[PDB]
């Protein structure tokens, strides 16, 4: 909660959101620190820094209803059912009920978010959980063994907003999930008491914001093509400042070739021009 | 160099095809509308979603998946590296109506002369279909997709995507593509016509019955019953009903644009098909040419051979819902 | 069990009820197709022990289908006992078999999210089985994996398939016709305007001007959605899980509660729901709140 | 067994039950194609009988085949045994030594919805082997898993193969033409025209005028279907079956009856039929009920 | 084996036949390529006397080819005992060792339906020996499951091989590689206009003038098939062999004859090829009927 | 080395200041590049030391998979045992060894999926998720005993080319975890024309040779779209041949010019015969 660069709202509101509702999408473009809110995140609402109970897994369109839950694999005899890790997660929750487990789902948006899941797409729901709604899984040998997701288990789901696939869209699943937005937040005190907690200059760092901003604005513009959900997060600031190196003009001029260049040209695509203007725009 | 506005032919295509606001793009050239169509067309269909179609995989994997396929795996002995030939459904976007369209949208970006925004707006949709692969077009791609098992809303933009292929010759780069300048030629605008009145006339006129009707000589030859060299002659449509039957043929010439000499060629074939058809119920016989004509209108009638012919134009390049209603006021003369 | 321990909680008029009931003991097939959050699950548990009569889960399974779903592990197929492979009666065979030893008592099917898994694929000899007229012995069909043409497998007649399928997503829908008629579909509206959802509300000590308000409200927007049926059908509304639970804890349902959920939830999906209008979000997402 | 007894419920005319004869018995190998309910499974067992001469199963099989069929399953496959794999027999090799073991008496093999598997993989060797004139010794062959001691499969004389395909979903229809050529393709009518049909529910208690209603507005419907090809084509016009069935206690029908398919079944059919316009919709069903 | 009982009843010009027989000594790899029904697998049986002069089964080996047909099967490969795999010898190394202790006489070797399956699945390494001048010993080549290099494999310069291949499917536009270079296509025309064909119509009391009109209109009909490319090439044009069936009763041809023909074989076919244009099959059916 | 290498100093500088800290970094250009040589010489360069066992190199294809890659079942003599990968191996090699830099070199990656191959792994490649608190159990690792995890000082080279038209935009896996570089071929360099007057080559013959392929190298990246940047030629195939022990002269650009250029440039353009023959003939003379 203190070297965090998004509102204390808008965790306020998420950790409300997600007691209540049990499950919960983050999303936003990348360099956002998804990623680093879900593990400080669960290490708040579990109120202790125990590794143990959370576990993270990154998606990606070969991902299989055969790896996450159950599925048909060698051992050295031969073929066996071999338990998916959230078979075999829920059943770490089951095991110790009054703590709460969680389990965190990367680049989401790639695979086919139903097939993966399956039966677990309706077993999910807050209400839905307990041996009440149990129910026998696909390669089940027998209908009496049921799976049922447990009380405590909670889910957060990281998605890139950057890379919209009009291939199946779902809105039942978006019933499930309790859906998030987070903004870059180079407004935020946070990210600049952060730099100015690193000997930034005040200017330095306030024209900055301006120039992130407008470069913001303009991806905005267009709300077709581009969004809020396709803008510049902060990140890449972040890291490579831990060394020593106090920020300088310099700095910045590596990162804006370096890492937002090839952005400018995934976004503005066939259109040099307005990456030279932006690009240039942000090193005066 | 006289022509239709841009517009109007898109509506013409519509019922030429048997299935929106064109007012809001500035650019009046048909790629400029048609890409727009197409454009949110593609839009529209991923808000409802988009066709998968289960797509049987026959392939090697660790373990089971589906149905194993026992013949395959020890002919190849894959069951000593722990991998299984199984049979199992994939369910893709990869379907050949979807490899069309991503397809097309390639060529559309491609085309030289084209709004810039309508060319920025289709680049991200070529984008947000990652796991399509392009392919490159054909009609025999078309072909194979006339079995129609996809939904109504499909087989429009389809019909958009044979249009553009067709239409699409390259120009000044060997990548880029340039437009057909399809309204200069008269067969295909005039072949556009008589389809556009076939399909139009099955909607508005439920009045009448409207079908093409193949009609047949009356000779007879001692050579051959066949008759294989006489021309064949199948109407462009038949408008049937109760009280009176009317057979109409459509065309468009360049001539009867300019407001002199009359092309009426079309005339000729009219009266033997009245001829060669002879009906049962004998209410009565008419015949109807119609032609487009860009400033007005004019509807005259004759009495030739026992008969009762109009000839017709209409004023395209006023405006669809006007026109709409001449064309319903020009068959309620005539088809009583 | 009983009739009226299910409709104390349940939001769907009775008359409904009784169609489906009536309708089930004849067809013994049906589909219930509505938007997500409607209670489709919810009944469905409730429905069996009704035709039932009598509590009993035993009798009673229910799955979820998904693509990778097939004829091998519902019916029959092949699969690894450990070195040996061994032929494994699926979930279906062996439910069947239950209710063979047991014809009187009924005995349901329950199956999530049917539409998505391939049903001519999955169910396959079962497709012309599950005929109310075609049950019994009579039809008894030998299998694809059956060592010979006598060991045949017949659905019983006490058998009843409840199907539960969102009308969300147009991409899948069961468009094969021929399953179409084996299953009598019976439509399912959120049902807004009900007393029965207003007293659960009322219940929960809340105003009776907000919720008649807020019946009012959706029941103009899922007539807006459904008046666009090339774009968004029926099928595609709102269903009123949004505002059933959430109140456990004994929290009222004031505006702010309202204006909390609308935000988080139903405020993107107007966005996905109106892509091209964002005057169109705007609108009724203040109409609601204002 | 004989034609009077099978003909007495049918709803379909004598004429295609002699042009079925005519043509099987010629040919040996037919299909019957038409939208379901239209009595295609309900004709075919009576059929067999017919041919036989008596009431007989065991000269007859039945099967359907369920887009997971294969030679494996059909033939000659490879199945596990306890420790080692074995080859196995398949339905229709094991049918045929049966058939030969008299030519005298004439044996059915019949499979429900055909059309849906690749039938050139399921056949194989078959395809060639299932024509009138090249059965018998003559035109023995070797399988691909026979033994290498030469061992040979020929189509028995006696043998007669109907299949029962339906039209309505266009993908899974045959574009193997060299196949199409085996089998002689019979269409079938939905059957409302026949007085046969109308005796039916005459007898079970109906008014002519509102029998005669009834297949009056059917008619209509089905030639607006008939009309279109782009979609619907003359193929999915509606069975009768909805209308046969469900009356057997003694509920006589009457517009409450039918106003309970017109609602539950049909109505759903229809939107998912056009799903165009709903007022296309809004017609047709205001007519039934009419 | 005389000439003329064999090429007599045949409707093939003798010319095309004299062809076929030229390229095959020189060549022994040949392909008959038209669409079924043009008698392509009856010719081919009694090719392989022609060439023997006698008739002898032993010589001539027949089969089909399908997705499930191998290698393994084909040539070599291993098929499972009780636990143990013992290599087999397959057909074609079976079928060349018996051509291989008479290297005079000449061996023939029927694969049907050749495109259902990649050859190079199924012949694999052979595709080198298969060819003409890559033939006899000096090209010996030790097999892929041979224990030792030792053992070889040649194809003997006498066997020939016929494949039947229909140019029917969508899928045989992109012709198997293998096919073209090692293989010699013929064309097989449907043959309606030829006077054996019409000679053995009349010698089935049938007047010349129904014979002499219907020709006109299968030569048209196909003409109009044939001059599509895009949907319906040349060779997707109809064959010749749905007249030849059904006179072995002694019924005379007629239009009732014809009748049955059209509606249950030919009508269909062309409501699947003109789906788009559900009038022109009308035009067509009636034409043919007249 | 660095002298002998070709391409500018500051993109050699450029690219261990982006490694050092990215730790994940691929290489995009032109064939004939050198991308092999360049990477090998910088793998040695960032350890200092140049050691081989260090550095290991794979060539992806598409029918690469995990079981290559990082473990899967092969036969023994009788039935079938768990075999460690290359990646596997490599890094649990280099586990041992914390601060030395050991390094992975992937040649052609576009070609083969990043997803099937790597697995689980991709994500723990990204730098932000190494060492032992990232530990994941692996695919095949029936137990939970042990754990894979790949430790910081591994650093990750991708040899990728942008020569062929058919590739389309990059997958969208790569693009995250890796930082792209796009390599120019060197002519210009004052660093290959040492490489050449070093070898008694005329100034002139050199001064002229990078004026005539730079002048190509506008032009074929003067198409927009079909030849781009990407396209251009590298300068590998003047390299190999020279140090042998035969001398530069203009036959030995004649014979180079229809060696690989010219079979090269019809590939490119395999549209005009006559426009491949001008620049032929341009190169000649
Ligand atoms: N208390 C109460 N809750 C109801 C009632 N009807 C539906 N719900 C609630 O709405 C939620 C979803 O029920 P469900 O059947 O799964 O809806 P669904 O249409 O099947 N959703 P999906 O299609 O996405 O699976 C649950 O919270 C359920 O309890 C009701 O009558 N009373
Ligand atoms: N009594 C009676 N019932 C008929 C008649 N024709 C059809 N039916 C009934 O209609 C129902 C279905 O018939 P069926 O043969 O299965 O049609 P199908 O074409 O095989 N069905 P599908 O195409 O869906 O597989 C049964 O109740 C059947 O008895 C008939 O002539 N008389
Ligand atoms: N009497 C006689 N019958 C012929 C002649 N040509 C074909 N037929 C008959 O036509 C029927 C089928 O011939 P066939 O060779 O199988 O055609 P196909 O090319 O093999 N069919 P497909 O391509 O579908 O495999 C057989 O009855 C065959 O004898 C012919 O010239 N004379
Ligand atoms: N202190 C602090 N670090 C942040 C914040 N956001 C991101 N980071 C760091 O940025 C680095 C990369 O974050 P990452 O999860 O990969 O970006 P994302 O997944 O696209 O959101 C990690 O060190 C993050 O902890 C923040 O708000 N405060
Ligand atoms: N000596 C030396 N050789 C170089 C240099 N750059 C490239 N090469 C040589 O060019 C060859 C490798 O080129 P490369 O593009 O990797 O081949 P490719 O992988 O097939 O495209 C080897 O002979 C390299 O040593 C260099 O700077 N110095
Ligand atoms: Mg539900
Ligand atoms: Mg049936
Ligand atoms: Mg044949």
């Amino acid at each position: 909660l203190n070297d965090l660069f998004i509102p204390e709202t808008t965790i306020e509101t998420i950790l409300k959101r997600l007691t209540i509702k049990k499950n919960i999408i983050l999303q936003g473009p990348p360099g956002v620190g998804k990623t680093f809110v879900a593990r400080r995140l669960a290490y708040l609402l579990t109120g202790e820094k125990a590794p143990q109970r959370v576990n993270m897994v990154q998606f990606h369109q070969s991902y299989s209803y055969e790896d996450f839950i159950q599925g048909y694999r060698p051992n050295g005899v031969g073929f066996r059912r071999k338990d998916g890790i959230f078979y075999n997660f829920c059943q770490q929750a089951k095991e110790q009920p009054e703590k709460k487990y969680i389990f965190i789902i990367d680049e989401i948006n790639r695979a086919n978010l139903s097939k993966v899941f399956g039966e677990v797409m309706m077993l999910m729901e807050h209400d839905k959980r307990g041996e009440n709604w149990s129910v026998p899984l696909t390669y089940s040998e027998n209908d009496e063994e049921r799976f049922y997701v447990p009380e405590n288990v909670y889910i957060i789901g990281l998605m890139n907003t950057a890379d919209r696939s009009l291939a199946v869209v779902d809105y039942a699943l978006r019933r499930r999930f309790s859906f998030i937005d987070i903004e870059p937040g180079f407004d935020t005190p946070q990210f600049r008491n952060f730099l100015l907690n690193k000997k930034a200059e005040p200017s330095f760092v306030e024209s900055l914001c301006q120039k992130m901003n407008e470069l913001n604005q303009e991806i905005s513009k267009e709300a077709t093509i581009l969004g809020k959900g396709f803008r510049i997060g902060h990140s890449y600031f972040c890291c490579g400042l831990e060394d020593g190196t106090s920020p300088d003009t310099q700095w910045l001029n590596e990162i804006v070739m370096t890492d937002i260049a090839p952005l400018l040209e995934e976004y503005f695509f066939d259109d040099p021009y307005k990456q030279q203007k932006w690009t240039n725009k942000l090193l005066g | 160099q006289p022509v239709i506005p841009v517009r109007n032919i898109y509506y013409m295509l519509t019922y030429a095809w048997g299935y929106a606001n064109l007012e809001a793009i500035p650019g009046n050239n048909l790629l400029d509308i048609l890409g727009y169509v197409l454009n949110k067309g593609v839009l529209q269909l991923s808000r409802r979603g988009l066709e998968l179609d289960y797509n049987p995989n026959t392939e090697i994997i660790p373990g089971i998946k589906g149905r194993i396929e026992f013949a395959k795996t020890i002919r190849g002995f894959h069951l000593n590296h722990g991998k299984t030939v199984s049979t199992f459904d994939m369910l893709n976007e990869d379907t050949l109506a979807n490899r069309i369209i991503k397809s097309t949208l390639a060529i559309l970006i491609k085309h030289e002369k084209l709004n810039s925004t309508i060319r920025d707006e289709a680049r991200s949709l070529y984008r947000k279909l990652p796991g399509i692969s392009t392919l490159h077009l054909t009609p025999q791609h078309f072909s194979y997709l006339n079995g129609g098992k996809n939904t109504r809303y499909y087989k429009f933009v389809i019909s958009v995507c044979k249009f553009i292929v067709n239409n699409s010759i390259p120009g000044q780069n060997k990548g880029h593509y340039r437009f057909y300048d399809f309204e200069r030629n008269e067969k295909e605008m005039s072949l556009l016509y008589q389809k556009f009145l076939y399909e139009f006339c099955r909607r508005e006129l439920t009045s009448a019955n409207t079908t093409r009707s193949y009609l047949k000589w009356d000779a007879s030859s001692i050579s051959d019953q066949s008759l294989n060299l006489l021309p064949r002659m199948e109407t462009d449509i038949t408008i049937r009903s109760s009280e009176k039957i009317l057979i109409v043929d459509a065309k468009y010439y360049k001539s009867i644009f300019s407001r002199e000499k009359f092309h009426s060629q079309n005339l000729y074939q009219l009266m033997n098909y009245l001829w060669s058809l002879k009906p049962e119920n004998g209410e009565n016989i008419g015949g109807l040419l119609i032609y487009p004509h860009v400033d007005t209108a004019v509807k005259h009638r004759y009495k030739i051979n026992g008969f009762d012919i109009g000839l017709c134009t209409v004023n395209l390049g006023q405006e669809w819902p006007c026109i709409h209603q001449e064309l319903l006021d020009i068959f309620d003369e005539y088809l009583k």
